[PDB]
């Protein structure tokens, strides 16, 4: 939900003034979108060991998790090995017993997504859709009618 | 000749090849929706299916996800070209396909669509290309940094052996601020907690608690029917509860007004910053372009520095190539003496070098190739084959 | 040392003017194969 | 939610719609204008690429049999077969560089056995070079395979 | 590189059993060397300022860069970074019938950033024309704005 | 605790950079033993209590 | 090498200083290393000369 300025100093900045004392580092960059999403790149030297450089970075973010909103703590925070580019992109569709672009996206993320990302050293996996969730669409007219709030 | 046919021969890093797989990205203007960008991704799929059945096996469009970042303003179709056997000519190969794809999307459209090649490589090493970055070092803000970058992009485009320059990350769109007057709220008896989780859990959504669907633990989310949260006037439809049991609308304490912000705040090295993505000129080449952008950065206002994100740290036919070739001579002579004894033998082999080089430059400069990596290793294979042939001439005769 | 000096690399172009070495290993194996073996076969059997 | 005065019951459905749908509606994909999801896997900053992609099929293959009626896998954007072309059009090139050489040796020396000794003095050297790159750390790369041709 | 990590991946199992005061304060696991080397002093000459104005500028421009640069263990500030300091008078507190609990509550309400949603997202009605981010409560910026908290 | 020792309340923004907000007291109301009784807490029933 | 790069960041910071702000250098190890080379490689050279 958070706008671009909200995430910029409630998540982004907090991590940036707590991303120090790390072995090897050329620079740090960052993005902070209006869709409530932040993502930092700590680039290291040529072939700095990524097994330990990942750990040092995510053992430093941990000292700044308590200074973020409780909304961001219970959401997906992550420190992963990157490679700006895909390789295998396994599409998934239906033919006979036809279903939607939502029914298929859940089955992908509730059977085969969790297996893929842990298999043979995958960096990160981007779902092309969304896993199912008990969605609740509150009507504000039938909310005032019984005297209530969200 | 060996000089002239080398200085003028241009410098690349690695060929941008046909990889049996390319792609193309989409981008809409200030504050477009999911319905709007879907119209553009649809038109894009038809050029690749209706006007390109022979060369395109498949398409995989994705609404609202550019490789810049994210939002409903973006998109990306992943193309998978038919196998190489069925694609015969240069006509039906990526360079040609993405050529008339970009022309078609710039002709019968009104947004921003391209169709870039598939490097291999990574994003870097474009060659005759740079990546500048503009830092707010002092205590200025977003409004003062934006204005400074406009001056850097304008001075670039007002005295360019030219240059091409492009931001295309910040766009700069409006935002709907809601001033909640706090004295008005607590007067009628509403908590500021209650109010913030009404506006937050209705419009933006709120992760409440976990449940179980079909064995697997998933999430429960709470928001609203779409129609009660589309435009400005639906703010007053929500009624919070005040202490004394009665309802209170949002229009009571709130106040609507628009305001300019940015949907992509970037920051470089603990400080606010904005990306500048100019490629060097078709005449000049990198080292010249970057240094004639550095004196533009120092002409800017106070509290505005710069730093080169970030390409590269030291290049290949640039700087490196020298130092390596340098030592490569230094030894060649030494070891041609470890088996020879003179101050004459080595020189003979040490000036066959240019014999084989002017030939390599001839073919390279003549056909449409260039000094890249593959040329920079056929060169050293040839001084090995030149000393070879020669050393036979010498050894036997001596 | 036309090859390995150039195979002392520099940055993102690390394994690029590097993996020479692939071709110096090839040189020293052809020298080996020729210092050994070719001597043999040539003698062993020719005309 | 409530029990209003007269014994009436306000339930969660009486104020709001309730459907099972995705946790994020920001992105939805289409495979040729057909409703689709998919796994867009990205590499892990040092991973073995084509070995990793072979094991993306490993998990995926055990998943296929337990699919609902219609669910079928398709393959857009895939790097794997580019590697299969850079071996079968390099080791083929390799073989043509013998075949052609073989002639030059006969053209100059009509002795058959003479056009043979050099034809064995390079297949062997090729293999010895494979054993040094393995011992030093490198792999069969697009680059190091072009170094077997040069 | 690993002995530091093992230690700080064990402290983490005991963070929940500490006060919430210590969690939101600076916990750290760093590489030590009981001794300094470079000690860069910072003073003023012409436009003279205090031993507090200088200490903030050090820690809000050049401190965060130093500690991440070329493998620095830890950095000790010789002063303190600025902070919105509030000196509560207890006589003017009893005069309006109040406590520091009411002061603290007023700052964790008026001085806060709220994540309001966005017009036009996230799953819209098919045909919406615009899509912008809603702004709400913004964090305070100046000493004057902290004086006008109700 | 929030008078004598200070208490880290919440974060704010000064000149772009996120810093901290602290709450304590004017120095003179917390120097010696006798200034303990100067602080009045509020009890349930609306009246002050030293 | 680490202390040379303490100057790296510090050098890019100098230009954007308020009026008066100037860097000074107490307690510094760096130049002790410069003396242990120029009074050792000098010693080296005297051991030839002699
Ligand atoms: O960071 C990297 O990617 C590498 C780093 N190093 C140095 C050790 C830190 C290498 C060292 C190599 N050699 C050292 C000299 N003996 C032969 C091996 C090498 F071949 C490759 C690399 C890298 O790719
Ligand atoms: O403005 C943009 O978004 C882009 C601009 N340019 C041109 C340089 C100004 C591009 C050029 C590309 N290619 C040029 C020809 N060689 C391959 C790369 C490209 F793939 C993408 C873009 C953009 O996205």
């Amino acid at each position: 939900g958070a706008d671009a300025k909200t995430v910029q100093d409630t998540v982004t900045q907090v991590i940036e003034q707590n991303m120090n004392g790390i072995d090897n580092l050329m620079y740090m960059s960052s993005n902070s979108d209006s869709t409530g999403t932040v993502q930092i790149t700590l680039t290291f030297e040529s072939g700095t060991d990524a097994d330990i450089a990942q750990v040092q970075v995510q053992a430093k973010l941990q000292l700044a998790m308590p200074l973020l909103p409780q909304e961001v703590q219970q959401q997906g925070v992550s420190v992963e090995k990157s490679s700006s580019s895909f390789l295998m992109v396994v599409g998934v569709i239906n033919t006979d017993g036809t279903m939607t672009q939502e029914d298929i996206s859940d089955y992908v993320a509730a059977n085969m997504k969790d297996a893929i990302s842990r298999t043979s050293g995958v960096g990160d996996v981007q779902l092309f859709g969304s896993q199912y969730a008990m969605r609740i669409w509150m009507n504000p007219n039938e909310l005032n009618k019984f005297q209530l709030t969200p | 000749g060996m000089a002239y046919l080398f200085v003028r021969l241009p410098s690349s890093f690695l060929p941008d090849e046909d990889q049996g797989v390319f792609m193309t990205m989409v981008q809409l203007p200030a504050g477009a929706t999911q319905e709007r960008t879907q119209k553009v991704l649809n038109e894009v799929t038809h050029y690749y299916l209706t006007k390109e059945k022979n060369n395109v096996e498949s398409v995989f469009a994705v609404n609202g996800f550019g490789f810049a970042g994210r939002g409903q303003n973006t998109g990306i179709a992943f193309v998978s070209l038919k196998d190489w056997a069925d694609r015969p000519g240069e006509e039906n190969k990526v360079e040609a396909i993405t050529m008339r794809a970009t022309r078609a999307f710039s002709q019968i459209k009104d947004a921003m669509v391209f169709a870039f090649n598939l490097p291999a490589i990574v994003e870097l090493g474009t060659a005759t290309g740079f990546d500048f970055e503009l830092i707010d070092q002092a205590g200025l803000g977003h409004e003062k940094l934006t204005q400074a970058r406009n001056q850097l992009l304008a001075e670039a485009a007002k005295h360019p052996m030219l240059t091409s320059v492009r931001p295309n990350g910040l766009e700069d769109t409006p935002q709907f601020k809601i001033d909640i007057d706090q004295e008005k709220a607590q007067a009628l008896g509403v908590s500021i907690n209650d109010i913030n989780t009404t506006l937050g859990a209705a419009w933006g959504g709120s992760y409440v608690n976990d449940f179980i669907d079909r064995g697997r633990v998933k999430k429960v989310y709470v928001m609203s029917e779409a129609k009660y949260r589309m435009l400005p006037d639906d703010i007053g439809d929500w009624y919070v509860r005040a202490a004394d049991g009665q309802m209170v609308p949002f229009s009571a304490f709130s106040s609507s007004r628009w305001e300019y912000g940015s949907p992509r705040l970037e920051r470089y090295n603990g400080l606010p910053s904005m990306e500048i993505l100019g490629q060097a000129a078709p005449g000049k080449s990198t080292g010249e372009a970057m240094e004639l952008m550095e004196q533009l950065a120092s002409k800017l206002p106070t509290g505005v520095g710069y730093d080169w994100t970030g390409s590269y740290q030291e290049r290949l036919s640039g700087n490196q190539a020298p130092s390596l070739y340098a030592i490569s001579l230094i030894v060649v002579f030494l070891c041609l003496a470890a088996l020879y004894e003179s101050w004459s033998i080595p020189f003979s082999v040490m000036l066959v070098v240019p014999l084989g080089v002017i030939g390599a430059l001839l073919a390279a400069t003549f056909r449409g190739l260039t000094n890249d990596v593959y040329f920079q290793v056929g060169l050293l294979t040839t001084i090995g084959l030149s000393a070879k042939n020669a050393i036979l001439i010498v050894e036997f005769a001596k | 040392a036309v090859f390995v000096p150039m195979a002392f690399f520099g940055g993102s172009t690390g394994a690029i003017y590097r993996q020479s070495i692939t071709i110096v290993s090839a040189m020293a194996l052809s020298v080996l194969v020729a210092l050994i073996l070719t001597p043999a076969l040539c003698a062993t059997m020719l005309k | 939610l409530k029990v209003n005065q007269d014994g009436s019951r306000v339930l969660l459905r009486d104020v709001a719609k309730i459907e099972l749908g995705g946790e994020n509606y920001d992105i939805i994909a289409e495979f040729n204008g057909q409703p689709a999801s998919g796994l867009g896997i990205k590499l892990a900053t040092g991973a073995n690429a084509l070995d990793t992609a072979a094991a993306i099929r490993a998990e995926l293959a055990k998943m296929e049999p337990f699919f609902p009626s219609g669910l079928k896998i398709v393959y857009p954007y895939d790097t794997t077969p580019f590697v299969k072309i850079s071996i079968h059009e390099v080791v083929k090139t390799l073989v043509e560089a013998i075949i052609l050489v073989f002639l030059v040796m006969y053209l100059f020396l009509q002795n058959f056995r003479a056009t043979l000794i050099p034809t064995i003095a390079v297949p062997v050297v090729l293999l010895g070079t494979f054993a040094v790159l393995a011992a030093f750390g490198f792999s069969i790369n697009t680059l190091t395979m072009f170094g077997m041709v040069l | 590189d690993i002995a530091q990590v093992q230690v700080q991946a064990k402290l983490q199992l005991a963070m929940p059993l500490l006060p919430q005061e210590v969690q939101q304060q600076g916990v750290s696991v760093e590489k030590s060397s009981s001794s300094f080397l470079m000690v860069v002093g910072v003073i003023n000459t012409d436009g003279t300022m205090t031993q507090e104005d200088i200490s903030d500028y050090v820690a809000a421009n050049m401190k965060d860069a130093i500690s991440r640069t070329s493998g620095v263990g830890d950095v000790q500030l010789f002063g303190s970074q600025y902070a919105m300091r509030i000196w509560m008078n207890p006589n003017e507190l009893n005069k309006f019938q109040l406590t520091p609990v009411d002061v603290i509550t007023a700052i964790k309400a008026q001085n806060a950033q709220v994540a309001a949603g966005q017009l036009g997202g996230t799953p819209p009605v098919k045909g919406q024309q615009l899509n912008a981010s809603i702004i709400a409560q913004t964090r305070l910026t100046s000493t004057e704005e902290f004086g006008k908290i109700l």
